């Protein structure tokens, strides 16, 4: 994917206020609670049980970590998303099943989670950035799938 | 017709939205122009510049039909009824924009209600504009 | 939701299906499962392979549940009722399934009926099983 | 993309008894009438009211004829669809302004059609190539929207 200059910007000087630790495992834990169909491929998470459940959950956080790490890669590779995510994609399609329509609903869900955490400051402009960035990553993580 | 839950989820949510439910439906909508531009061919000939008189007009319509909405959540399809012969009929919205519109209202939300925008509120959010979105492609199913 | 006319095809249709509805049902999951192998996850203690007898069995209930649908067509919710909070609760099913197996039941239609299968009467049945699908994602609102 | 040699063997040999002067009409004119949302892309196409006019209507077949010669050239290019249709998705992208959600509804109206003419020789197998195919397709038409 192509960000302009004003958009790459942008997008790196949020991303540098991101807390590692905890956005990844927020966006997931959303992923969870919104579209609890989702849970059918975390049930070995353990507790799942409330919303409160999900969002304390430490594998959620932990494996939220590794999410949100995939994602600053993808931005670090924006000119080669598909290499960035070649093996990923293989394990979602073939050893997770993973219907890649939900690669769009995270990607969505990590955008409402930079509004929340954010407010003004993730601005219609910002937004739009991101919905670039989100895109890019679910198109390079369904490249398996086709 | 949304569980006991979502109801209460949503009723909290929009009243703390309250007299602000215009100013964030012309906001989703700018956020929707700007994040998916082919949403813009719908309004060929509305002025869609950043904070557009004309966008203000019609975020408030939008508002104002989601607040009708949560005060009649047990009856949309009947509060709606008007709006879905519209949208099918003679504005051939595609229905993927309503999730598009639908995203850029969670994450104006999501930018004003630091508090309110619980995992748990964001998934009630979620399904009432799913059935609002679902009332107003009725004709088409 | 369906309109009058809408109601009329998928009756006709479904008639003329008869007691090959089992049948019809088998193939549109064997159709699934192989364009759409995520599919297949969902049921681990099935023989999937051609002419499985599971499959035959599976397709009989599903089948089944849309001839009850056809007759309780004015009253889908309560019809389907059970079997939302089977697919939503229990099996967790994604939504975008529902659209697979749809698909796969009209070209199966497409495939066997040929006389039956129009434009009007493949409008009518994809707003037919959409419905059906609304339903059965209701606990997803 | 990536149909198995036999897949694209199964999806070459059924193409061959296609009707181009009809099949592309019918598929245009049932995503019309199924999804008449699609019909504000149309609208110089003249009476589009009813299914009987949709399916008789001249412009509908004129173009489905068009539609159709376009998959012709991606079966026959099925290791670079994104280039094959490069300037096609341009020209949804850039002057046409299609959701790309609708390339895969097309898709999917194509493969009912062919189910329609083939009747019990579009098997559970050969849908499957098929769809892979309508799935590159649509891609490869999306690829300049990202
Ligand atoms: C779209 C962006 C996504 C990214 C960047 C992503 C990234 C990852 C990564 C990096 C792993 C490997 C973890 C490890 O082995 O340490 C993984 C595993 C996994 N992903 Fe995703 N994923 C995404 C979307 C999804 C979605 C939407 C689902 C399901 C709804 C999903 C389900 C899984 C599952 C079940 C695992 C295995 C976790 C385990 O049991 O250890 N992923 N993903
Ligand atoms: C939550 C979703 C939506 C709500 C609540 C909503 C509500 C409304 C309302 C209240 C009106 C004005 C009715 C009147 O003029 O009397 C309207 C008009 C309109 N809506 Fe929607 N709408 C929604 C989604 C959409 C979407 C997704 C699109 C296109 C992407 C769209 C396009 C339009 C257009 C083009 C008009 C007419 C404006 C004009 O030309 O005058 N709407 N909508
Ligand atoms: C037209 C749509 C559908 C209908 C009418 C339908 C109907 C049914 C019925 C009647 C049952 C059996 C309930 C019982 O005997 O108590 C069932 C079970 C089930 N359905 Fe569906 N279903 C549909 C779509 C789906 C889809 C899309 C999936 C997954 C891709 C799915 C997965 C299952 C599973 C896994 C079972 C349990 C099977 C078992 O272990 O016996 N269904 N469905
Ligand atoms: C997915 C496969 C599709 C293919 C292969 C395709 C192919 C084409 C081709 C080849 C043309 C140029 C026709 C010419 O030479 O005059 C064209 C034009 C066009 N396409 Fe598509 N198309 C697809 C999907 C869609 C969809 C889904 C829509 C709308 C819902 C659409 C709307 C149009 C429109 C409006 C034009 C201009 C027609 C005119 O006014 O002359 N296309 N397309
Ligand atoms: C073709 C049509 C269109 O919208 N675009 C823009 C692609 C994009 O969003 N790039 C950042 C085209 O070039
Ligand atoms: C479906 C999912 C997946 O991993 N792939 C790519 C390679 C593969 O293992 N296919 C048999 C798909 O095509």
């Amino acid at each position: 994917v192509h960000l302009t200059p004003e958009e790459k910007s942008a997008v790196t000087a949020l991303w540098g206020k991101v807390n590692v630790d905890e956005v990844g495992g927020e966006a997931l834990g959303r992923l969870l609670v919104v579209y609890p169909w989702t849970q059918r491929f975390f049930e070995s998470f353990g507790d799942l049980s409330t919303p409160d459940a999900v969002m304390g959950n430490p594998k959620v956080k932990a494996h939220g970590k590794k999410v949100l790490g995939a994602f600053s890669d993808g931005l670090a590779h924006l000119d080669n998303l598909k290499g960035t995510f070649a093996t990923l994609s293989e394990l979602h399609c073939d050893k997770l099943h993973v219907d890649p329509e939900n690669f769009r609903l995270l990607g969505n869900v990590l955008v409402c989670v930079l509004a929340h955490h954010f407010g003004k400051e993730f601005t219609p402009p910002v937004q739009a950035a991101y919905q670039k960035v989100v895109a890019g990553v679910a198109n390079a993580l369904a490249h398996k799938y086709h | 017709v949304l569980s006991p839950a979502d109801k209460t989820n949503v009723k909290a949510a929009w009243g703390k939205v309250g007299a602000h439910a215009g100013e964030y439906g012309a906001e989703a909508l700018e956020r929707m122009f700007l994040s998916f531009p082919t949403t813009k061919t719908y309004f060929p000939h509305f002025d869609l510049s950043h904070g557009s008189a004309q966008v203000k007009g019609h975020g408030k319509k939008v508002a104002d039909a989601l607040t009708n909405a949560v005060a009649h959540v047990d009856d949309m399809p009947n509060a709606l009824s008007a709006l879905s012969d519209l949208h099918a009929h003679k504005l051939r919205v595609d229905p993927v924009n309503f999730k598009l519109l639908s995203h850029c209202l969670l994450v104006t939300l999501a930018a004003h209600l630091p508090a309110e925008f619980t995992p748990a509120v964001h998934a009630s959010l979620d399904k009432f504009l799913a059935s609002v979105s679902t009332v107003l492609t009725s004709k088409y199913r």
